[PDB]
């Protein structure tokens, strides 16, 4: 690991000829390894098999998500992958199953082989595969709902002219999904009573967020580690969790404190 | 429930059995005599038959009816076989166009045994030792061979195992088989190039393996049928002759039985001095009615064996030049075999190579296992993966259209600050493949250089330009090289914070 040339010419132009197979060589390898038994399996096995469907994405909303890696999947948005970019977190469990059954026949790898598509779409299929078990788990979906920054609507811009109930309108439901407390007080209108305003901001001042950050773990405990290495990762992973918990809580406090003055 | 499947490493000097327990780990099956690496020897005392180190005991007493080193005579006729290798054991004769052996059973009757008969009855109790430990019958096994056995030998091993009822379901090469258990116990943090070293008693095997995303491939292999632990043993045989003839004025070389018991007691010191600093020898009735007592340390042993050990490091050097590599490039040297237990052979390899090569051996604090065992434990790992498969699926997985992956001969990568070449996707890489490099400290505007690379005896020289990409005002970037099944090189450069990504295509 070393430094970069860091040049200011900044060209994005390919200048050479097309990629030939003259630096490509083709002697066989030995049938050994767990990754031999999967690399063969893609060309051996390749196993793959209403009002609610009107809420889905008809076409893939993120076209760049198709080319994204199966290994780099944590930065990938699974709701755009599942076809739930409109609803995201509020989709039901049976809706995820029906969305999974739609996308399995649209991007069938044998049909992708029938349509002449490359194996890069099969890398997007491994996104489609493990999104299902992540979103049917009560914990893992809620962990993915805890990091959904796309659904995180920002507060409106300072210095602009806007209606207070219309611009801060959709804002406070973005954290109301993180409320541990039920019922959810509403913002109301201009004719709201003073007691309802006091019952509003006390709910937001004593707010209870269940948002966790295990999905933001860059280092995960491997099973090949020894006993101290699984402990060493965990204290670092907790250190990421509480820092992002407190900073977002302070952000939520600043979300509380800005709405008082405005 | 299907039949249990076990791994077989069949060797010149030792054979070992591995089996995957219901706890999903490797367990070594031992013999009834308690020794894990069962020796490859058969001795007949009348009608009775002995195997293992028990059969090696009658070699000093009944050498004409004790067989040894019968791996290199299988599948090929006698004229291509060196008879003087088993000149200490039973004579090898001409039987049915292949190699056979003359034995003596009870009452002096002569039976003429084929080498095909030898492997079957050797695997008869390799079957028995495995099924007694596990408690259930075995019918199939994965057999590890050196890569210089051709297909006509593999059918003969398949036929001779079918004489007793063993189905050799797959053949795998020993450098490929031994490395997998090291990779399972100690996975590599990066894709590396490694050398498997199999130093047996009578032959030495070295092969260069590129570890590329879990795919194990041959660059070049080397074999020496004359370099091995026998040369370690025979050097001590003339050594123990030296103090014996000066002290007691007798020649132990001129008697075959005296030389055999000297060869037998010298064979123990190769194992004994691998763990201790000294070893002692007490032989009753060596030659001319004389006993012998002496103690031999490590250092005088290493002073004796420095000629042979230099040849062992020279055998490492030739297989690197055969694949045309530089020992700076190679990442590790993996060791297997009973010779690899010797700590002198460990120390020669950091001296004759750069310090960046980590020698994987018994002395290693971070990645060590048993060199006599590491071949068989990889075979059980391949046995567990294929245990879900019928014969039709695995034979279709064995097809040359599938087992042949195209690779990439000339490596690609990133250009450095001083124009040096930093490879991302290295040499010898199969495709499709995608790798991620996190340039977290990258601040400002960057030009990303994608070039082919040329390697010479080692610094990387910048070669043919592939593409160029640039990022503006970036604060942390990731560089991704993506190659599909069609050989098209696509490069993705993504800003780590803003998400601004520039894509290059070729």
């Amino acid at each position: 690991m070393f430094s970069l040339p860091t040049l200011t010419s900044d060209i994005t132009v390919e200048v050479n000829s097309s990629a030939t197979k003259t630096p490509f060589v083709r002697r066989p390898v030995e049938p050994v390894g767990k990754f031999f038994l999967q690399h063969a399996q893609r060309t051996l096995r390749n196993h793959t098999w209403d009002p609610d469907e009107l809420l889905f994405d008809t076409e893939l909303a993120d076209e760049d998500l198709l080319t994204h890696d199966a290994r780099d999947w944590k930065t990938a948005d699974l709701y755009a992958a599942m076809g739930l970019s409109k609803l995201r977190f509020r989709a039901t469990e049976s809706q995820i199953i029906k969305a999974h059954r739609k996308q399995v026949v649209k991007y069938h790898p044998d049909k992708q082989s029938a349509a002449g598509g490359s194996l890069d779409q099969d890398g997007f299929f491994k996104i489609i595969q493990k999104a299902f078990e992540t979103l049917t788990d009560s914990n893992k979906r809620a962990q993915y709902d805890s990091c959904d920054f796309v659904a995180d609507v920002p507060p409106p811009k300072k210095g602009t002219d806007y209606d207070f109930y219309e611009a801060w309108g959709p804002v406070f439901e973005a954290e109301a999904r993180f409320s541990k407390k039920t019922p959810i007080p509403s913002l109301g209108n201009k004719d709201s009573s003073k007691k309802e305003v006091e019952q509003f901001y006390a709910f937001w001042h004593r707010f209870d967020s269940w948002r966790t950050f295990e999905f933001l773990d860059e280092d995960v405990p491997d099973d090949s580690s020894n006993r101290d290495h699984k402990r060493y990762i965990e204290r670092k992973n907790k250190a990421a969790r509480d820092k992002k918990k407190t900073a977002d809580n302070a952000r939520l406090v600043k979300l509380v404190e800005r709405a008082v003055s405005e | 429930m299907s039949s249990p499947v076990i791994g077989i490493t069949f060797g010149n000097t030792s054979s070992s059995i591995a089996y995957i327990n219901p706890k999903n780990d490797v367990d070594v099956i031992a013999n009834p005599d308690g020794e894990r690496a069962i020796p490859s020897a058969l001795s007949y005392v009348g009608e009775d038959e002995y195997h293992g180190g028990q059969a090696l005991q009658q070699l000093i007493r009944n050498p004409k009816n004790t067989i040894i080193n019968f791996r290199d005579f299988i599948g090929l006729p006698f004229d291509k076989c060196d008879v003087s290798k088993c000149a200490n054991g039973a004579p090898a004769v001409e039987v049915d166009g292949k190699v056979g052996f003359v034995i003596s059973r009870g009452e002096g009757k002569e039976e003429k045994l084929t080498v095909d008969e030898v492997v079957s009855r050797h695997l008869n109790r390799l079957k028995l030792a495995a099924e007694d430990y596990i408690g259930s019958a075995v019918k199939e096994a994965v057999l590890t061979v050196p890569t210089n056995f051709s297909e006509e030998q593999k059918t003969a091993l398949k036929a001779s195992a079918a004489k007793i009822g063993l189905q050799i379901v797959q053949f795998i090469n020993e450098p490929s088989a031994a490395l997998l258990a090291h990779a399972e116990q100690f996975p590599f943090e990066k894709d590396v190039n490694v050398v498997v070293a199999d130093f047996g008693g009578i032959r030495s095997d070295a092969a260069v393996i590129a570890v590329r995303n879990g795919i194990f491939t041959i660059l070049a292999t080397a074999h020496d049928l004359s370099l091995g632990g026998d040369n370690l043993d025979t050097e001590l045989v003339e050594y123990f002759a030296s103090e014996f003839q000066k002290k007691y004025q007798a020649n132990p070389r001129k008697n075959a039985r005296s030389l055999a018991k000297l060869k037998a007691n010298s064979s123990i010191t190769k194992k004994t001095l691998s763990n201790a600093t000294s070893a002692t020898i007490s032989i009753d009735s060596l030659a001319d009615g004389f006993d012998y007592h002496a103690s031999i340390n490590r250092m005088r042993y290493e002073l004796v064996a420095n000629k042979v050990f230099a040849q062992f490091s020279s055998f490492v050097d030739s297989v690197i030049a055969k694949a045309e590599l530089d020992p700076l490039d190679i990442d590790a040297v993996l060791l297997t075999g009973g010779v690899s237990f010797t700590p002198k052979l460990t120390t020669n390899l950091e001296y004759t190579l750069p310090e960046s090569v980590e020698i994987l051996g018994p002395q290693n604090k971070n990645a060590s296992n048993n060199p006599n065992e590491l071949a068989a434990s990889g075979a059980a790992l391949q046995a567990r993966l294929i245990s879900d498969y019928d014969a039709d699926e695995l034979a279709e997985a064995l097809q040359p259209v599938i087992v042949n992956t195209p690779h990439l001969k000339k490596p690609i990568g990133l250009i450095g600050a001083k124009g040096e070449f930093h490879p991302v996707l290295l040499a010898e890489t199969s495709f499709p493949v995608q790798k991620k490099l996190t340039l977290k400290q990258a601040k400002g505007d960057f030009l990303i250089g994608v070039y082919e690379g040329d390697h010479h005896i080692k610094l990387y020289t910048l070669g043919t330009k592939l593409m160029e990409l640039g990022i503006k005002n970036a604060n942390g970037v990731e560089i991704i090289f993506n190659i599909n099944k069609d050989g098209a090189l696509r490069v993705t450069a993504r800003d780590l914070k803003t998400g601004n990504a520039v894509k290059g295509e070729l």
